[PDB]
């Protein structure tokens, strides 16, 4: 059977025994099948890529990877090729005589090729046109891959005019099932992946959704609150006392938009008896390594920072995520936020909301787009910035559960949130909360 | 996959009036566009009104201002208000879900393109 040769693949090349998860596997198997474009939309880390490469292993003829850049095209090869598989890369960062090598060996019946990776410049060229011609009429096209589709979108953040020409590719190449991926599109981004690129109806998809069950959103009207710093150490004493034996247990992140803001809240959390230093671009590098490094080791449990928090930096046990001001967009939210309880255990995701954060925010926003439109002129994804915070701000003068509203914002099902939010757990109370925030609102 | 059920059809007299109802079951997150068509016997089918997710409606020459569609956005269901009917709009009244994105929490899911199966309007 599929599932026997597919399983069997995997661990003869790849070496796994097992998928990593059942939609991983899923994926893979709708690909196989062939009578389906296909969309995985799945995050860093994932083996997104393995959804394409087993099966282009398993098919008769040559699978085409159009990838935007030789960097992440540079990555896969390299590893592809410890695996002792037959693959190939045609940019133009390379001699003509490699070029020319590869080009000659994809006019052999029966290719050395099994896997080619190219940029979209490459797959548009004069140079290439009658080599894919031939590769069609020959029946030796088994599946074109887009890898990084969002880039097809004027709605996503990273538009590339080149992509524009493969929707006419997909179609030249009829007979070939197409297989599109990214790790991040809205609902709107998806839309014009499907029909820029004319995948064919049905398009089966493939979405890693954003619900983690053991997170709990909450949003804090500022307003509403007397003692807001004295509000915000209790939701820290509460995250950090899941294990009262050992005292303290675990850390936690609090993200400000300025270092005044950092400053002054790490001063007044470690006054209230919550130890807490701050983390800015104002302090000197060995500042900064030094706290990084008291919070990794758990000398400090807290730390206030501003955007400037590493990518590098992933801990397991982070109890709470408090957001003191509203964050940019939705997906720095849900990103930022998201730090919290990596290592599957429960943990507290809490905004700070107030009108006039919302309108410094809102404001600053506007501010660095028109700097930007000053550079380079007019782009439909200077709407999505505007909208990508109105989401956010709607996350927090609505009435619904918080998980379901980050879900909608991404395009996936309703979460099985198990009063896993303020709302789902007390409804009244949070319309309480909303509706006194409105009393404000008069005049 | 996904159903498309039709109701809300019967014979009525002309002048009368008429509100069909289209249910859509299955994973449904949205639908790019929802469209009224109708099959009067030995014509050809007929681009009847239409309403995009976001609730723009467009709506045929031979049928403005007598009938209106609208959505229950929390049923994804469509209703088409016909008053002032006619003879003329005897017909089977069927719906197109075009751009029908469908998911599960599992994270899978399809976009395609259904079809109802139709309810039978007879104006005397
Ligand atoms: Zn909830």
């Amino acid at each position: 059977d599929p599932e026997r040769r597919v399983r069997s693949t995997l661990k003869k090349v790849f070496g796994f025994d097992s998928f990593k998860t059942p939609l991983q596997e899923s994926a893979t198997m709708a690909v196989v099948k062939g009578n389906k474009d296909v969309f995985v939309c799945m995050p860093t880390g994932a083996g997104k890529s393995l959804c394409y490469q087993l099966p282009a292993l398993l098919a008769k003829g040559i699978t085409i990877v159009v990838s935007p850049l030789i960097a992440l095209i540079q990555d896969q090869v390299d590893h592809l090729l410890t695996l002792k598989v037959r693959v190939s890369s045609l940019n133009s960062k390379l001699s003509a005589q490699e070029r020319k090598e590869l080009l000659a060996d994809l006019e052999r019946e029966k290719p050395q090729t099994k896997i080619l990776y190219i940029t979209p410049e490459m797959a548009a060229s004069s140079s290439f046109q009658p080599t894919l011609n031939s590769l069609v009429s020959r029946h030796l096209l088994s599946y074109l891959v887009v890898d990084e589709a969002h880039c097809v979108s004027q709605w996503g953040h990273d538009f590339r005019p080149d992509y524009l020409r493969l929707g006419a590719l997909r179609s030249r190449l009829g007979h070939a099932p197409c297989v599109a991926l990214t790790a991040t599109a809205t609902p709107q981004v998806q839309e014009d992946v499907f029909a820029a690129l004319h995948l064919k109806k049905p398009v089966a998809i493939f979405k890693t959704p954003c619900f983690r069950a053991n997170l709990f959103y909450d949003v804090q009207f500022k307003e509403l609150i007397s003692d807001p710093y004295g509000n915000l150490k209790d939701f820290c004493l509460k995250a950090l006392g899941q294990e009262a034996d050992k005292g303290l247990s675990g850390c936690g992140i609090v993200y400000c938009r300025t270092r005044e803001a950092c400053e002054q809240l790490a001063i007044e959390l470690s006054c209230r008896g919550v130890n807490a230093k701050a983390y800015h671009a104002g302090l000197k590098a060995s500042e900064r390594t030094l706290v990084q490094n008291d919070w990794m080791e758990e000398k400090v449990p807290v730390i206030v920072a501003t955007i400037s928090f590493g990518m590098g930096v992933d801990k397991a046990n982070v109890r709470f995520v408090a957001h003191w001001n509203i964050a940019k967009s939705m997906a720095g939210y849900y990103q930022e936020s998201g730090r919290a309880g990596r290592d599957g255990k429960p943990s507290w995701c809490r905004l700070y909301y107030s009108r006039n954060d919302r309108d410094q925010v809102s404001f600053l926003i506007r501010k660095e787009v028109a700097k930007l439109q000053e550079k380079r002129g007019n782009k439909a994804s200077d709407k999505a910035t505007i909208m990508a915070f109105d989401a956010l701000v709607t996350f927090c003068e609505e009435l619904g559960c918080r998980h379901a509203a980050i879900a909608k914002y991404f395009g996936d099902a309703l979460p099985a949130c198990a009063k896993g939010c303020d709302h789902c757990q007390n409804p009244t109370a949070v319309r309480r909360r909303l509706e006194a925030l409105e009393r404000s609102s008069s005049w | 996959q996904v159903q498309l059920v039709e109701n809300g059809g019967g014979c009525v007299k002309a002048g009368g009036s008429l509100r069909l109802s289209c249910a859509a079951s299955g994973s449904i997150f949205s639908i790019n566009r929802m469209t009224w068509y109708r099959q009067a016997p030995g014509k050809e089918r007929e681009w009847v009104a239409a309403i995009t997710s976001g609730g723009s409606t467009n709506y045929a020459d031979s049928v403005k201002g007598r009938f209106t569609i609208s959505r229950d956005n929390a049923e994804n269901t469509v209703y088409l208000q016909m008053n002032s009917l006619k003879p003329e709009d005897t017909a089977v009244y069927y719906c197109e879900a075009y751009g029908t994105y469908t998911l599960a929490p599992t994270g899978e899911g399809e976009y395609d393109d259904y079809w109802g199966q139709g309810t039978q309007v007879m104006v005397s």
